[PDB]
Formats: structure tokens, C-alpha cells, sequence
């Protein structure tokens, strides 16, 4: 359903729906196949993000438990409102940085 | 739409006739709260619209499609959109804290085991229960073993998730918490809430649409205030005190002049 | 009232065998009807240390008593006809092909019909078995699936363990509490049981009752009515309907090879 | 002029100091209260005024004689005072309701079965329970299960009652008759009541003097509505929902930065 | 960690041992304590019917099959002896001597050993005893004395009618399809059963566990805490009377062979 | 403690106190004894009540129903009270003719 590309050299964008199915796919693509390139300071733009849910919310936080490993930084951009509710529902509101 | 519908429902067990053409209508987005008098079987309209118990006749359009006319193979997909809240929690007592949430990500989806970490611990934080991520249901007091069981039922974000008579038997400590959840989940999410508790002092509050099931059928319908002043005689029974009505306040004695002397 | 005592007599009498009837479709669903999303053999793994090796203690205390039971009495009982030195062979005999698996029985389903029953009835009660199938896993193949495969598989090894164990210490009584020949115990002892006769005879109507007690101690247990004195009262039928399927049981299984 | 006074009153259960100098004054003919949060001992603190458990060190003076300094000829006697009103009923599974209620009667006094069947009656008939006088408590519904029990508890007329957890999980159309019956029998009687329930809305609809209990010590004592804007911190956390206050409504986590991402 | 598992196993060899003494100051309470204001022998009458008579309907057929098991299965150890008239001296021996007794033990403390408890907890957990001692009635002396009552003087002639039941079975099989001669069995039988050896000691071999079956089940339904606790205390009680009968079954049967 | 008097006249005086004590003291002494040398219309009258609880309504429940056995119509006059609210809470007002 969604995908990961425009990545290993900068913004690293997003597709549409993050749901259960295309969670572990998008991850393993994204977790090293795009991270361990270590190319700059990776932005995470979710724009083209029309639905989503709390998988969505690990796949964005499995994103920098890595990059805390691989030392660099990442923070995400233009963060869609529905993860944004799914967010603010748990005390996470800083931990995952914009 | 709405997000659940029981057109022209009814079920019995062995003749006993627990519902006989009822009707209830969900509206998404909505806390709406069934409830009545001790064996009307709210709890078996609770189980009919999660397909745990097959109705004897009607249909369930459960966020769309009806549930008791699909495969196994679409029947276990539906189970992702709603969970469930039995009170004492229903916890189990085979696995720890982390397992007993992590169940129901365990069974339909197929993620790393890191993701489903992850997952309950931001799922046992929204509900504060987040601590004892290792402890055991025993371990637990009757108050927090309910929240863990909440957080349960709102892994893999489901739509709509109901409640079995939640704040009954508890401080009004540990049901203010609960309330508390409930309306943060219904409210943030944006996802249904049917709270099936017969408090109606405490459902009042946390109630939308809040309906009433008692001698079988519906037992009228509508917004906590419409029902303060149904003047239904049942229902206005049931809302407030007035313990003698409809529902008898003796048991049928033959006569207490009789009893008395004879 | 007389007639409608007769009437109560011939409800239950005809409910014994709907609820018969309802146990073995129930036993048909749970043994092979699918493969559950959350089944494993974790579970069977489980429920075996739940079931077996929590009653591998009283099973083994059993039978270290039973056995020495049995050799301090046919010592007596063979000390007045003069052929003591075949002790070792009664012990081996009686332990082995009669009061090991029907003692391992009755105490299988003592402890093993009991906590199970107990067990998954509490589960009913508590709303933890019907939760399950909100989740979508069935409970049959879940919940009890794993109780009867583990009720199947480690009975016939309890009585095993037992006889054992009810051998040596029959030994362990005979020879060093009443003084006869230790190689005469035994050598006598493995001239005289003919495996293909007792002792498979003995292992086949354990594994009758393995099957026949784990299936009555996990239904009772998902029948129960769910409050907290309807499992007090399953866990006890359980118990009854379980001994006396042991005894009935054994009692067949012994005429059909004698 | 109070119709239970503790003096001092320390109790401990295998050293927990389940109670610790507490020091509570029923006024008699007065309904009152008392309640906090889930195990802070209120089950055992009715007990304990009842003489069912041994106060540890201090005295409760019922009626004049203190209790636990009296021989148990004396005792026994004073038991005639006080009968208690345990929530699940506490009914008699043996014995069928007529038998049930006349054991209070069939023990400390000795009075022709002919008589005992009009004081059983008529304090059936005022519970309502006069019909099911002859069935089994096994078959009573959940509800009026309790009503029989309160009909035990008034038979030999006594001067104090006791409620563990009257109106706790039952439908209002019963906590209305229970809570009715609670107030007559204080009202029309003139006996003293003590609610011992963590409803927190009814009882301080019911109670004169409600005391609170919490974590082994007395939380204050007066009248409901001045416990209402008491603004003592934890008090006035447990008299209202407000889920976070003095008692957390976490659970102690190590770090949601660390139990996350390491 | 090994230090802990070393202090939670002789913490539990403190409890086992102090359980014991609790279990035996409350038997002691329980027999002999006082003349509660409430009792009297109906209690005594009632939970007869609850421990014994209903205890009936197992314990007699359980007679009648291990009877006829006995007899078809020594006649089959003794067709290859050429002695198979000795069936009579068998199943009135084994079935009396140690099985007949025991086996009665193994089973009442399944039926009345843990309905006695369930019934006896489940009363602690829905309040009932606490409410009695609120009545001033002693609820050892009215609920636990009439059961501890009602298991001495029921287990002994339960075991009675299962031996009786078992050596009828033994015989209907031994003469019906076995073709034993009636009358050599029955006389064999009569001849060498010994009654001062064999019948008065199983009867006391009964009473033996008897005693220790109803102690260890009305107690372990006393100390019980929910509904949880007593499903798990009438395991318990089935286990410990289990391994009390076969104990006490050992420990009988050495002091008299 | 309490006392029964009166009688072949109407006019059944009524002592003190009436407890579980002078429950079938009162109840036997009044039962047959009593009653057996009475005459019709059979007015009770418990002037001189210090105190009663349900025993004593029992008690004078206890009158009705030989009174139907003996016959003699009966009434009940100078009713206190504490014996007024143990009737009033059983509802059992009409019961006692007054
Ligand atoms: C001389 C003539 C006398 C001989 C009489 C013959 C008796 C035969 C033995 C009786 C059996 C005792 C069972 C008691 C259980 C009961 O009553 O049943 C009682 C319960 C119902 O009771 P409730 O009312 O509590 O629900 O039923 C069940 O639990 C259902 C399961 C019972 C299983 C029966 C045994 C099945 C046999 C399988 C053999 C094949 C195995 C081979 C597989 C490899
Ligand atoms: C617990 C179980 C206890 C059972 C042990 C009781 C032993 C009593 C022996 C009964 C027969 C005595 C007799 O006459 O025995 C005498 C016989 C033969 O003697 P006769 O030919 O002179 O009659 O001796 C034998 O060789 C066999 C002894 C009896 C065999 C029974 C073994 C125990 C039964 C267990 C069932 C399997
Ligand atoms: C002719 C002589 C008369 C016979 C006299 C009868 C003796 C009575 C003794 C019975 C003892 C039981 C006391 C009550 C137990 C209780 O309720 O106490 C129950 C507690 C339970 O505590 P928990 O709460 O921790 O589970 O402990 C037990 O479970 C005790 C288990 C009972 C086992 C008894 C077996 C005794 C024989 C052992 C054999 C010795 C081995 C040697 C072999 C080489």
C-alpha cells in the first residue's frame, strides 16, 4: 500500500497508508536498506500521508532507535494530524521530535 | 454512518427468550451506553454485536457488513476493528503484564517483536499502566487489572470497542481514572465507545446516545436528558430511585394476614 | 410431588446424555477442527509442565508408598505358602498391569482432573475464555486443545513413572526391610510378566483413561456454569465422573484382555 | 451519647498495621459512613466493631461495656446489639430462607416455632421478601439475595446495624429499594446504621457522619457536604473523579525515553 | 536466583510445618472446644447426608467394578498356579486387607474430600462464616464440627459397603463367568480371611484415614482464601488426602502385616 | 420484667419491658391461661409499656391467633409508641385491630 523512496541522500518521504500489513515491509526497506547510508541529517516528510495508525507511530519511532544507534539525527516534518492524535493520546509528545 | 445495527435482532437461550425483536443503532464517534435491571442480559447484546454469541435471527451491520454472514476468513479480519472490556479485567493468567497486552497483536498481525514492544509500551503509557510491564495478572489489584485489559483491547487501533460494565465495584478513585480513559479514547481517537454498565448514576455522565435493554427488547432510546424525563413508567422506574413500580418491590406473598395467623 | 419427582429423575437422566453428547462434539471440535492463529506447541509445552510435572511428585510419593505397600502385604500373604523369593514377581504383576494405572487414575485425575477442571472454569468465569474469542482465537484449539494433548501424553508417562517407582520400592522393602534374595527379586521378577502381556496391556489401559480422564476434567471445566460455586461444584464432578471412568474403564480394558 | 466509640483502636495483620490509633465516634441514631479507597481495610474495621476479628491493641466501647474486655458468656450477649448486612448476600446455602432468617432467633433466644414464623414474617414483610419464604437462597436472584440477608440482620430488634458494601454493583431499580430500606430502618426504627461502602454519590446521599478511611488512618471525619470542600489533597482527590492527585495515577515506570528506545 | 529460591523453600518448609500446627489447633477447637448456642445433632444428621449418602452412588459402584476387576484378574495370575478356587481368599482379602480400604480413601477424598472443602471455603468466601461469628454462633463448632463428624463415622462404613459390594462382585464374576465353584470359592474364602487380622484391620485402617481425609478437608476449605483460592484449595486437599491415605496406608500396614 | 392481667373482663393490662426475655413468659401465661377464662370482645390494653421491640408484637400476634381459635373478638387500645413503629415499618397496622 505505501512505500519508501527519495531516500539514502536526504528527505526520506513517506506514502500513504501505514496500516498493519504495510508495516514490517515498510520498515525492513526503511530501517537500513535508507538509514545506514549515512548521507546528512535525514528529514522524515510525511506528507503524502492520508491514513495511518498506531503501527505508523512505531514505524516513525523504529526510524530513530536506529539512528541512535548508527549516530546520526533524524526528526520528522509536516507530521499528519491523525498521528499527531495518536501521539498526543499517549504521554508522547517530545519523544518523537519535529 | 453508524458504526453498529441490530435490524429486527432477537436471541434465545434453550426458550428462554433473552431477546426478541430488538433493535439497537450506533452512532460512531458517539459513548453510547446500554443498561438495565439485573437480568435483562445486557452482557448477551454486548457478545451478539462482537460475534461471540450467533444471533437466532437478524443481522449485525458492524461498521458496514453484517458479521454472522461472513466467512471465517473475513469474520477474523472484522475481530481487528473492535476489542472489548470485561470487568476484573479478563486478564490472562498464563501470561505476564507485556504478553497479556501484547496478545492481540500476536494473532492478527505479523510484526518484528521489537514493533510489538514498542506498541504496548506507548498502548500500557496511554493508559498508565505502563510500570509494571512485567508483573503478573495476580499480582495486580483489582483496580489496575482493568486499565492493563483496556490497553489491551485498544491495541491495533479497532474503531470501536466495547465495555462490559467497567466502573462497577471499585473506589471512586479507580473509576475516575477509568471514565477518565474512556473519554480521552473516545474523544482523541475518535472511536466508538458502547459502555454496557447498569450504573446509570456514572453512565449518565459518560453517555451520548444511551439506550436501555430490559424484558427482552429496547427498552427506549436517546441522550442522558431526554431519559431523566422519559415518563415512561419503567424507564422513569429505572432512571431514578422510586423503588416500587413497573418492577415489583414485594415478591408475590399469598397474603400476610394469612401467613400471619394461619 | 412423586410424578414430578420421577419428572426431575427423567430430566437428568436425559440431560447425562445431551451433556454426553455436547462433550464429544466438544472433543470432536477441540482435537481437530483448525489451526487457530494463536496455537502452538508453546502451549502444549506449558500445559505439560502444568499438568504433568506439578503431579510428578505426588504421582512419584504414590507410588514409592503403593509399591511398598504392596510387597510389606503379598509378603505376608505369600510368607504362609513359602515362595516369598517371588515377591519381586506379585509387585511387578499387580503395580504393573492392574493397580498402577488404575491407582495413577485415580490420582491423575485427582490432581490432574481437578486442576484442570478448577483451572479452565475459572478461566469461563472470569470472562478470560470468552475474551479469547473476541480476539478471534477460538478457545477449543487455545484454551483446552493444549490441556488435552497434555493430558493425553503424560498420563501414560505418570503411569510409567509410577510402576517404576512402585517396583523399586517394592523392592526397596522386600529386600532391604524383610530380607530376600535381591537377584532372586528380580530374576524371578523378569521371568514371569511377559511385556506383550502385562506390560503393554498395563500401558494401553493407561493411555484408555489418559484419554478418557483428560476429556472429562477439561469439558466439566469448560461446562461449568461461570460463578464461583458452579466450578467448586465442577471441580468435584470431575473428580467423581473421572475415578469413576478409571475404575469402569479399567474394569473393561482387563476383561477385554485378562 | 455516641453509640460507638473506639478508643485508640490499633490493628495489625501479621505486622501490615492494617489500622494504626484510629479513633472514630458513631453518633447513634444516625446513619453514617464510612469508605475509602480499594483495601484500605473498611471490611475490616466492620469487624472489628462487630468483635468478629480481636483489636490488637485499644478498645470498642458499644453501648456502654467496651467488647473485647467481656467473658464470652457476655459477649455473646451483647451480640443481641448489632447485626451485619454483607454484600453477596452472606446468605446460608444450607438453610431455606424461612430457617435463614430465624437463626438470629433460633440461637440467643428460646421461643415457640409458632412465634418465631410472625417475627420472621414480619420482618420479611418489611424487606418485601415475605413471598420466598420456603425457597433456597441458591435459587433467590442475585438481587433480593440481600434484602433476606437485611431481614436476618433486623430480626431480634437490634440497636446498631452494619452494612459491608450495601449498594455496590446492582442495578439502581435495587439500590433504590436497599438504600430506601437503609433510611427506614434508621428513620422509622431509630437504629443506628453504618454504611461501610465506597459509593461515594449515595453514601454521602445516605450518611450524616461520614468518615473516610485511607492507608491505615482516619482521613477526617464530618458531615458529607462539608468533606465536599474539604481541600485536604487526598481527601478531596477521593471526594471527586479527578484521576491524578496524591494517589498516582501512574505506576512507577523507569523512563519513557529509556523503556522505549533502549 | 538461587539465594531467593533457597529462602521461598524454607520459608514454605516453615509454613508446611506451621500449617500442621494450625491445622491441628483448629481440629482441637473444632472437636472439643465448647457447647456453641447453635448446634445439635441435625447438623450432625444434615451433613451426613451431604458426606456420606451422597458419597454413595460413587463409592458403591466403584466397589462393584474393582470387585469384579480383583476377581477376573487373580483368577487369571492364578489360572497358571492350578489353585483357582484361592479367588474367594483374594478378592476378600486384597479388597479388605489394603485396596478395598484405601481405595475408599482415594475416593471419598475426591468426592467428600473436595466437596467438603469447596463447601466449606466457598462459605468463607461469600462471607457466610465471617457472618456467623457476627450471630455469636462459633463457626468452627457449627459449620466444621459437624463436617469433621459426618467423615469419621461416614468413611468407615463407606468403606464397609465398598468392601462388601467388592467381594459380591468378585463372587457374581468368579462363579458366573469364570465357572469357579461357588462352593469352594465361598468356603476357601470363609476358611482363611482371619476376621481379628483382617476385617477389624481394615476397619481401622479406615478409620485411620478417615480421620486424616476429613481433617485435611474440612481444614484446607477453612484456611482458603475468592474464587480462585478455593478452586486451587480443593486440589490441594485432594493431593494431601490422596498422599495421606497412601502415607497413612504404608504406615498402618507395616505396624500390622 | 413484665406481667398479664386482667382478664374474664377485657381490660389485658400489659407490664414493662418486652424482650426476648419475657417473650414466651408473657406468650404461654396469656396463650391458654388467659384466654380459656375470657369473655367476648377481649380489649387488650399494653398501657404500661416501658419498652418493646418485634418480640412484643409477635407477642400480641400471638393473641390474635388463639383469639380466632377461642373466638372471642379482640381489640388492641393504648398502643405505645416504639411498638407503633416496629408495626409501622412491617406495615402490619391494620393487622392489629385498634
Ligand atoms: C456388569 C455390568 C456393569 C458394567 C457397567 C459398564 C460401565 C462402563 C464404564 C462407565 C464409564 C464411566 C464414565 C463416567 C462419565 C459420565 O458419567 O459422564 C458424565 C458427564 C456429564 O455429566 P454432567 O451432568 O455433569 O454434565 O459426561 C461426560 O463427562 C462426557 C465424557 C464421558 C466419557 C465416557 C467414556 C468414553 C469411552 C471412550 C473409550 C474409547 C477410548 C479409546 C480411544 C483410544
Ligand atoms: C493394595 C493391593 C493389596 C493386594 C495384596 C493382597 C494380598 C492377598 C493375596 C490374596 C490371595 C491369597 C491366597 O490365597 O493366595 C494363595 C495362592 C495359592 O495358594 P492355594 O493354591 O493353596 O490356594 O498363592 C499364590 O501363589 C498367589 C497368592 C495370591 C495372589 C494375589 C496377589 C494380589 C492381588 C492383586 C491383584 C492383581
Ligand atoms: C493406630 C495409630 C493411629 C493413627 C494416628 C493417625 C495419625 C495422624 C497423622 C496425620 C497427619 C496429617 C495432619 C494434618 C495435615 C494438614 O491438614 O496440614 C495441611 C498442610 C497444608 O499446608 P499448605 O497450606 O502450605 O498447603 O500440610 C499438608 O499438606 C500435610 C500433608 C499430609 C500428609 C500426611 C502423610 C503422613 C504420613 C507420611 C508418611 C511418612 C513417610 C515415611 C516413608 C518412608
Amino acid at each position: 500500500q505505501a512505500s519508501l523512496r527519495e531516500g539514502a541522500a536526504g528527505e526520506l518521504q513517506l506514502a500513504g497508508v501505514l496500516d498493519y500489513s504495510s508495516g514490517p515491509a515498510l520498515r525492513e526497506q526503511g530501517g537500513r536498506l535508507i538509514r545506514a547510508s549515512q548521507a546528512a541529517e535525514l528529514v522524515v516528510d510525511c506528507s503524502a500521508v492520508e491514513r495511518s495508525s498506531s503501527v505508523g507511530i512505531s514505524l516513525l519511532l523504529a526510524f530513530i532507535r536506529d539512528a541512535r544507534k548508527a549516530g546520526k539525527v533524524l526528526s520528522v516534518r509536516a507530521l499528519p494530524d491523525d498521528m499527531r492524535e495518536i501521539a498526543k493520546v499517549s504521554s508522547l509528545l517530545e519523544i518523537l521530535p519535529l | 454512518a453508524y458504526a453498529v445495527e441490530l435490524k429486527g435482532l432477537t436471541f434465545k437461550r434453550g426458550s428462554r427468550a433473552i431477546f426478541d425483536n430488538i433493535d439497537v443503532r450506533i452512532p460512531r464517534g458517539k459513548v453510547t451506553g446500554i443498561m438495565g435491571p439485573s437480568g435483562c442480559g445486557k452482557t448477551t447484546l454486548l457478545r451478539l454485536i462482537a460475534s461471540q454469541l450467533r444471533p437466532s435471527k437478524g443481522e449485525v451491520w458492524v461498521n458496514g457488513q453484517n458479521l454472522p454472514q461472513l466467512s471465517r476468513g473475513d469474520l477474523f479480519d472484522m475481530r481487528k476493528q473492535f476489542g472489548v472490556l470485561f470487568q476484573s479485567g479478563a486478564l490472562f493468567t498464563d501470561l505476564d503484564v507485556f504478553e497479556n497486552v501484547a496478545f492481540p497483536l500476536r494473532v492478527h498481525t505479523q510484526l518484528p517483536e521489537e514493533m510489538i514492544r514498542d506498541i504496548v509500551l506507548m498502548k500500557l503509557q496511554a493508559v498508565g499502566l505502563r510500570g509494571a510491564v512485567e508483573l503478573m495478572p495476580d499480582e495486580l489489584s483489582g483496580g489496575m487489572k482493568r486499565r492493563v485489559a483496556l490497553a489491551r483491547a485498544i491495541a491495533l487501533d479497532p474503531q470501536i470497542l466495547l465495555y462490559d460494565e467497567p466502573f462497577v465495584g471499585q473506589d471512586p478513585i479507580a473509576m475516575g481514572v477509568l471514565v477518565r480513559l474512556i473519554r480521552l479514547l473516545n474523544d482523541a481517537l475518535g472511536i466508538t465507545s458502547i459502555v454496557v454498565s447498569h450504573d446509570l448514576a456514572e453512565t449518565a455522565s459518560i453517555a451520548d446516545y444511551i439506550y436501555i435493554v430490559g424484558d427482552g427488547r429496547v427498552l427506549g432510546h436517546g441522550t442522558p436528558d431526554v431519559l431523566k424525563e422519559t415518563d415512561d413508567p419503567r424507564i422513569r422506574q429505572f432512571v431514578k430511585g422510586i423503588p416500587d413500580g413497573p418492577v415489583p418491590f414485594h415478591y408475590p406473598a399469598r397474603d400476610y394476614r394469612a401467613d400471619l395467623l394461619g | 410431588s412423586p410424578l414430578e419427582r420421577i419428572r426431575l429423575f427423567g430430566r437428568a437422566g436425559l440431560d447425562v446424555v445431551a451433556a454426553l453428547g455436547r462433550s464429544t462434539l466438544f472433543l470432536g471440535h477441540a482435537l481437530l477442527g483448525r489451526r487457530t492463529p494463536g496455537t502452538g506447541l508453546h502451549l502444549l509445552v506449558k500445559q505439560l509442565y502444568s499438568v504433568g510435572v506439578l503431579s510428578l511428585a505426588i504421582i512419584v510419593v504414590s507410588g514409592l508408598f503403593i509399591g511398598m505397600v504392596l510387597a510389606l502385604q503379598g509378603y505376608n500373604i505369600l510368607i504362609s505358602y513359602g515362595s516369598e523369593q517371588a515377591v519381586g514377581q506379585m509387585v511387578a504383576l499387580t503395580l504393573l498391569r492392574e493397580l498402577g494405572p488404575v491407582v495413577t487414575g485415580l490420582l491423575f485425575a485427582g490432581r490432574a482432573g481437578s486442576a484442570l477442571t478448577a483451572e479452565i472454569g475459572n478461566m469461563k468465569a472470569t470472562e478470560q475464555l470468552s475474551s479469547l474469542e473476541m480476539i478471534g482465537v477460538d478457545p477449543l484449539k487455545y484454551i483446552v486443545a493444549p490441556r488435552l494433548w497434555a493430558g493425553f501424553i503424560s498420563m501414560p508417562l505418570l503411569a510409567a513413572i509410577f510402576s517404576v517407582v512402585g517396583i523399586w520400592g517394592g523392592a526397596m522393602v522386600a529386600v532391604d526391610w524383610l530380607g530376600v534374595y535381591e537377584g532372586s527379586f528380580w530374576a524371578n521378577m523378569q521371568n514371569s510378566v511377559q511385556f506383550t502381556e502385562d506390560v503393554l496391556n498395563g500401558v494401553i489401559k493407561s493411555i484408555v483413561f489418559a484419554f478418557v480422564v483428560t476429556w472429562i476434567a477439561v469439558y466439566q471445566g469448560y461446562d461449568c456454569e461461570p460463578t464461583s460455586e458452579g466450578i467448586s461444584r465442577a471441580t468435584t464432578r470431575t473428580v467423581v465422573y473421572a475415578s469413576l471412568a478409571v475404575l469402569g474403564l479399567d474394569f473393561i480394558l482387563t476383561a477385554l484382555m485378562f
